[PDB]
């Protein structure tokens, strides 16, 4: 009874993987939100120049 | 009649004793539902 969880405790994890592809993968609030600082250096550097 | 009373009556209680020798088998087979089958249910726990 002890070990006969393993092969589906892994099946909890197999979407803990796919959801990793959300937060570690294609994130917005980190990642794309870098534009909302780097663009201000592009615009800043340009306007200052 | 003394030969029945002392011996052959006991001989026919020995005919009657077949139950009280085969219930060994039957009740231990009742105990196979805890044992041989019982362990199989407790393997159906793992399967579940």
């Amino acid at each position: 009874k002890k070990g006969w969880d393993i092969l589906t405790k892994s099946a909890d994890m197999f979407i803990n993987d796919l959801t990793s592809r959300i937060d570690s993968g294609v994130n917005d609030v980190r990642g794309f939100f870098t534009g909302l600082a780097s663009d201000l250096n592009e615009w800043g550097g340009n306007v200052a120049s | 009649i003394t030969i029945p009373k002392n011996w052959l009556d006991f001989g026919w209680d020995i005919m009657t004793l077949d139950a009280r020798q085969t219930m060994d088998n039957i009740e231990t087979i009742i105990n196979e539902f805890p044992e041989d089958f019982g362990t199989m249910l407790k393997s159906i726990d793992p399967r579940a």
